[PDB]
RNA sequence: CGUCGCUACUACCGAUUGGAUGGUUUAGUGAGGCCCUCGGAUCGGCCCCGCCGGGGUGCCCUGGCGGAGCGCUG
RNA sequence: GAAGCGUUUACUUUGAAAAAAUUAGAGUGUUCAAAGCAGGCCCGAGCCGCCUGGAUACCGCAGCUAGGAAUAAUGGAAUAGGA
RNA sequence: UACCUGGUUGAUCCUGCCAGUAGCAUAUGCUUGUCUCAAAGAUUAAGCCAUGCAUGUCUAAGUACGCACGGCCGGUACAGUGAAACUGCGAAUGGCUCAUUAAAUCAGUUAUGGUUCCUUUGGUCGCUCGCCACUUGGAUAACUGUGGUAAUUCUAGAGCUAAUACAUGCCGACGGGCGCUGACCCCCUUCGCGGGGGGGAUGCGUGCAUUUAUCAGUGGUGACUCUAGAUAACCUCGGGCCGAUCGCACGCCCCCCGUGGCGGCGACGACCCAUUCGAACGUCUGCCCUAUCAACUUUCGAUGGUAGUCGCCGUGCCUACCAUGGUGACCACGGGUGACGGGGAAUCAGGGUUCGAUUCCGGAGAGGGAGCCUGAGAAACGGCUACCACAUCCAAGGAAGGCAGCA
RNA sequence: CUCUGGCAUGUUGGAACAAUGUAGGUAAGGGAAGUCGGCAAGCCGGAUCCGUAACUUCGGGAUAAGGAUUGGCUCUAAGGG
């Protein structure tokens, strides 16, 4: 089948190499996963040595980490916006190792309020009252309240990040390998890397 | 130009740029840390790689490559590829019948890290064996010595 | 050639039968062999037709609905005997197991009990 | 080949097994075990060509099945078990105990030892590492691993190990001026004292060893195995005391032995 | 010494867009396996729940036929 | 006892590691030899068994190590950007 | 043993070849009394094959309701021997041949800090707080019974029955501890405020393995982006471990009792680590003849960079975007080989010249190609699928092939 | 094919749809057997990407020969002021 051998290539000087044996199993290749976005469909392929590789044909939920806040949450992927390898991979909405994707920011919003107690992602407020009126006040005691404003002076979010929290979607880069591990973990873009990819998306269409 | 001249974003994977820069620290300029390692075997990491800004995953000092195996030298021949040069090694092959030697050479394509900015054609370079970097590249440049120059008229 | 369920064509086709499909037993682990099978629809060109009565009628078919054959041998697992005999718990479970009697002419009569598992 | 080899030609067998060329075409082919097959003795040769207890392969099969052979404190029924180096071969029915140690010519020799000196065994630590929950582990020259070792044991040292428990009774540190034994190469089976350890980064270290007679020889660090504290060996050395003698003096030793016995 | 004449042998050129047998390939067709997306001949389970039933006391613990829940799902 | 060489090599010597078999070759009366890796000592019969061997050399070229520095190549300070 | 002799001339000195001479290695001719070793369808055809055999396997210790035997000792689950069959393992070793193959194979050297690994040996298996457990579920073999087919190691329907097959699934340790969340309460500088500390109800996660991101720096390297820690989380229904297994003697505790609880020796089993046997791709150097082969490679990956895919892993292995590179008179590229490489063999002053199909190591192949299942390990062929070439049986509807294994 | 501009089908109309003709098509299977002779007809054909021999006055032969693709729709890149 698909072969990963080096003997079918031309040698460095450009001469032709004659194979001295037929194809061997240990130098095989399998068809690409071509992971899509959708309901979870993960296939198991048995690999060298009796081990197990998880083919991830479709994912919809991933485990992405904020990083700057050490907050990792299991969130839902919306779509793929940029891919450094091929522009077609974005068009077919395929999840690869390094493509950047939009993820739902609700779990990070929930952690932010339950940790910082400052409105993030909100536009004008007084709209989800049955819970937000309780998280902000909590009628807490002297020390806990004193424990919350010591979490306030370091409480600040970059303008680029907080703007995306208004939109409800954060763009993040995958760090795992769907089609090998069967999962789509990654990290949220911040800083210069976030600015670099925003410029690339803007140059793509803007 | 800068280090972002392509379709992806370069960064040393061991470095976190976004270390929660808030009002307690002046922003900026918080100079990002640089990953660098001593490659061992007595070789001294160049100062350019200690404090430069280039990104090279195949660099012996600022990349994810380990030098192990044979250490050998050569002469730079061409420098018309990106981050990699070809060196020529001259040796003598002994022939028993004629009790005489025979001059032979082998060209080797080696990876040249951007830390060695001052590299011309004809210099002596010591290379160390690493994992296969390309189809025909298995050695990485460790030290550059000038070829009876260091002064240019 | 035997007829295979799901072929869905009158006639004979060749199938790459793997382990435990039908109409094929593998000679070694992982062996697959291509065999000829008959479709599941019946027509004139069939040697036999295996048919199973699912319900009784008005009377007994001669030589068929009479002289009922017993199950060759009873349950063995310590739970398959409890379901058959409504054993609750520790109601002399060992003795309730069916004891098959053996009767050969050139020997004394004797009954044989099986080893009960679990 | 398409898989593991499970045959060993008689010619391709290790030399120190001291097998001849006419009995058969194949060799014991030792099973996988604590020691590599090039530096191990299968039990079949040890009970047939060493002690002559068994005559053929099936005869050494019967003796192993009856379970009197006890290697390293455990009964072993494998006909081709790899014995290895300084392993205690105890046959309790006959009351003899053997410590498997190379002779002067780099060959394993029959070393009868006392029963109480068979209760312990020396071992060379090869890799030291820490496991999960921060538990330090230690693997020896055998495939034997122990947990919770004394933090002073480093790599290529020697640990005093007692049988039937597996604990570390004591240990020998690798240092200059320590008695050792060479376990591989040309100088295999030579008893001597460490004189110098030169090191080569990225390559194998070379150590220099001087024996009792003053002969100085070198070898690789992987062929060193310290069996004494300074000068005093911790095990009963075999006949010849692990001293190497050239072709000149074993000849006159035969003539002296022959003349005395004549 | 060479032409010429006779006889043998050896190669050479030569119309025949000669012929034969191998090898490497373009293009077209393309068996079969594998992967993916479907597909669902069949095969079970729950909802059994028309009923005789019923027990901590028509409020079923249920012994099983039986419609089949005209569904949920493997 | 830790660090570097006040060049870099070629060269030469040493050491390591370099499968066995084959070759040379040590021992051994196979009845001699080609071979083989065996074998030898006493027994007065209790010898309720003793002593050995299964060496060594060579293994080109390339790679590793430590000494020598004669021959051979290569460099240091010339706009001093020198020690 | 560092060796020559005949032949051009009327005769002589040479050049120079022809012939002689000795070995070994194939065939052949003649001859042949003894005895010890001993090669042997390689050379042409890796051309074609009838027949027979060449891979099977059970211990006390996975599963016995065959009467196929048999102790019965007689009122009991299974005495014991056990065919068959399920299960596990092996069948990827060995053996044969040398067609392909010219930096390829192979040899020496070195690396995997770039990977996988059945088995063996040693670690680990109460580390996880979370109405069956005195043991849960369904089928299927073997077996009885009805057949079909010209034929096959072809099988269907029907009826049973087990597991260390296939699934499901607890108790227990287990009392808690730790980190977050913190109702409140207490001691507080007290004073009209801040207070500096303690307890703590209630909820959320806790172990190993995986995939991420972050923090610090118990052991180890020449050098880790090593090992080990700490935090936030993930943990894939064709979905990891957290024993529903089997024998051997049989014993202790009896307060509570009196019918339970405890017990040793093993076997099997496992997620993971180490080890062993390896395997795989790599580093440097080394190969015969040919220039009536001097320029090759690059659309169709050629050389390199970036990001991915795939693979057990590193790599143009493949894809996308880029750069125009890479190799050559130190012989590239191409062609030939009556080329498998090497250890080695013959000849023997020294230097060399030929020969290595052939018993040891490595490779390759199983009529020619190609593609796969199972498995730790095969692109397997005494495994399967397809095509091509041969070729067997047939009732012409189909079925079955691979001696470069031993004969 | 159409707009501006022009015209009335070329010195007659109507009805039918025989032969023979003039002009134009199609034809199973075969494929030059027809004929003095492939006459006539038919095949091919544009563009893109490959790929092109003998011979030669070295310019050519050459669109040699031979092969693949070609629609519609939705996009994506590159080429400027
Ligand atoms: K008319
Ligand atoms: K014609
Ligand atoms: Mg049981
Ligand atoms: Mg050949
Ligand atoms: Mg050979
Ligand atoms: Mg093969
Ligand atoms: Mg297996
Ligand atoms: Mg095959
Ligand atoms: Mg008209
Ligand atoms: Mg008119
Ligand atoms: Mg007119
Ligand atoms: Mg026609
Ligand atoms: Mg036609
Ligand atoms: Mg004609
Ligand atoms: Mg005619
Ligand atoms: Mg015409
Ligand atoms: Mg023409
Ligand atoms: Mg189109």
């Amino acid at each position: 089948g698909i072969s990963r051998d080096n003997w079918h290539k031309r040698r460095k000087t450009g001469g032709k190499r004659k194979p001295y044996h037929k194809k061997r199993k240990y130098e095989l290749g399998r068809p690409a996963a071509n992971t899509k976005i959708g309901p979870r469909r993960i296939h198991t392929v048995r690999v060298r040595g009796g081990n197990k590789k998880y083919r991830a044909l479709r994912l919809d939920v991933g485990n992405f980490s904020w990083g700057s806040e050490c907050c990792t949450r299991k969130t839902r992927i919306i779509d793929v916006v940029y891919n450094a390898s091929n522009n077609e991979l974005v068009r077919t909405k395929t999840l690869v190792k390094n493509c950047i994707v939009l993820i739902d920011s609700t779990p990070y919003r929930q952690w932010y309020e339950s940790h910082y107690a400052l409105p993030l992602g909100r536009k004008k407020g007084a709209k989800l009252t049955p819970e937000e009126e309780e998280i902000l006040n909590k009628k807490r005691s002297k020390k806990i309240q004193k424990k919350y404003d010591e979490r306030k002076k370091n409480a600040k979010i970059s303008s680029l990040l907080e703007e995306q929290f208004q939109q409800g979607k954060l763009l993040a880069c995958i760090a795992s390998r769907p089609g090998q591990c069967g999962r789509a973990d990654g990290y949220v873009l911040e800083g210069k890397e976030l600015e670099f990819y925003l410029r690339k998306i803007k140059a793509r269409k803007g | 130009a800068d280090i972002q001249t392509e379709r992806a974003y370069q960064k040393q994977p061991t470095i976190f740029q976004n270390k929660k820069r808030v009002l307690l620290g002046e922003t900026g300029k918080e100079k990002l840390p640089r990953y660098y390692k001593n490659i061992g075997l007595g070789f001294k990491t160049p100062k350019e790689a200690i404090e430069g800004t280039y990104i090279d995953k195949k660099c012996p000092f600022t990349g994810n490559v380990s030098i192990r195996g044979r250490i050998l030298s050569g002469v730079v021949t061409k420098m018309k590829m990106q981050r990699t040069i070809v060196i020529r090694r001259d040796y003598l092959h002994y022939i028993r019948k004629y009790n005489r030697f025979e001059k032979r050479h082998k060209n080797m394509s080696v990876h040249l890290s951007p830390c060695f900015r001052d590299v011309q054609i004809g210099d002596i370079v010591t290379v160390g064996e690493c994992r296969p970097l390309s189809k025909t590249v298995r050695f990485n440049v460790l030290k550059v010595t000038k070829a009876a120059g260091t002064k240019k008229q | 050639f035997p007829m295979k369920q799901g072929v869905l064509t009158h006639g004979r086709v060749r199938l790459l039968l793997s382990k435990g499909h039908s109409c094929y037993r593998p000679r070694r682990t992982g062996e697959r062999k291509r065999k000829s099978v008959r479709g599941c629809i019946v027509d004139a060109n069939l040697s036999v037709l295996n048919l199973v009565i699912v319900k009784k009628g008005e009377k007994d078919i001669p030589g068929l609905t009479d002289t009922t054959v017993p199950r060759r041998l009873g349950p063995k697992r310590a739970s398959r005997i409890r379901k058959l005999f409504n054993l609750s718990k520790e109601d002399d479970v060992r003795q309730y197991v069916v004891r098959k009697p053996l009767n050969k002419e050139g020997k004394k009569p004797r009954t044989k009990a099986p080893k009960i598992q679990r | 080949a398409r898989g593991p080899k499970k045959h060993l030609k008689r010619v391709a067998a290790p030399k120190h097994w001291m097998l001849d060329k006419l009995t058969g075409v194949f060799a014991p082919r030792p099973s996988t075990g604590p020691h590599k097959l090039r530096e191990c003795l299968p039990l079949i040769i040890f009970l047939r060509n060493r002690l002559k207890y068994a005559l053929t392969g099936d005869e050494v099969k019967k003796i192993c099945m009856q379970r009197f052979i006890k290697i390293d404190g455990k009964v072993r029924t494998d006909i081709t078990y790899p014995a290895g180096f300084m392993d205690v071969i105890s046959i309790d029915k006959t009351g003899e105990n053997f410590r498997l140690i190379y002779d002067t010519k780099g060959r394993f020799a029959v070393h009868r030892i006392t029963p109480e000196e068979a209760k312990y065994k020396l071992c060379k630590v090869r890799k030291i590492f820490v496991g999960t929950k921060g538990i330090p582990h230690l693997v020896t020259h055998d495939a034997r691993t122990i947990r919770y070792p004394d933090p002073l044991i480093k790599v290529n040292d020697t640990i005093q190990i007692d049988l039937e428990t597996g604990k570390i009774t004591d240990f020998i540190k690798f240092d200059t001026g320590n008695l050792c034994m060479v376990t591989g190469g040309a100088n295999l089976g030579r008893i001597g004292v460490i004189t110098n350890r030169e090191r080569h980064p990225g390559s194998f270290d070379v150590v220099h060893v001087k024996d009792a007679n003053g002969n100085s020889f070198a070898t690789r660090l992987s062929n060193i195995f310290v069996i004494g504290k300074g000068n005093k060996p911790w095990i009963s050395l075999p006949r010849g005391k692990g001293i190497r003698l050239t072709i000149a003096e074993e000849r006159d030793k035969r003539l002296a032995a022959k003349q005395s016995s004549g």
